[PDB]
């Protein structure tokens, strides 16, 4: 879904 | 073949940092200097890797991703310079070669 997923 | 990549981040509703950029774009290569800005409105970039063939891979298969879930997405291409001049280290652009940069004028 994404690179990294959830915001740091 | 050029190894400086321009990139703009679309739908950026959370922030992208540079270090982050420099994050996902070190999976492909080795990143030399990154620079941000935003112009018309769009928030861009220029990152300078080593070798040519990696700025290739990472356009191949980052283009079109989205760092978050949900936003900001990738939007890449080569670029035409050779090389990137950067004066400063700070949250605006970074030269990972040269660590004497001041962070901002004298």
């Amino acid at each position: 879904v994404s690179l990294l997923g959830a915001p740091p | 073949q050029s190894p400086v990549l321009r990139i703009i981040v679309e739908n950026l509703f959370y922030p992208v940092t540079l270090d982050v950029l420099h994050q996902i774009f070190s999976k492909f290569g080795t990143v030399l200097k990154i620079i941000t800005f935003t112009k018309n409105n769009q928030f861009q970039a220029l990152l300078q890797y080593a070798d040519p063939v990696s700025a290739q891979h990472a356009k191949l298969s980052l283009d079109g991703q989205n760092i978050y879930n949900a936003c900001c997405t990738l939007r890449i291409d080569f670029s035409k310079l050779t090389s990137l001049n950067v004066k400063y280290n700070n949250d605006k652009s970074r030269d990972y070669t040269r660590p004497d940069l001041p962070s901002g004028d004298s």
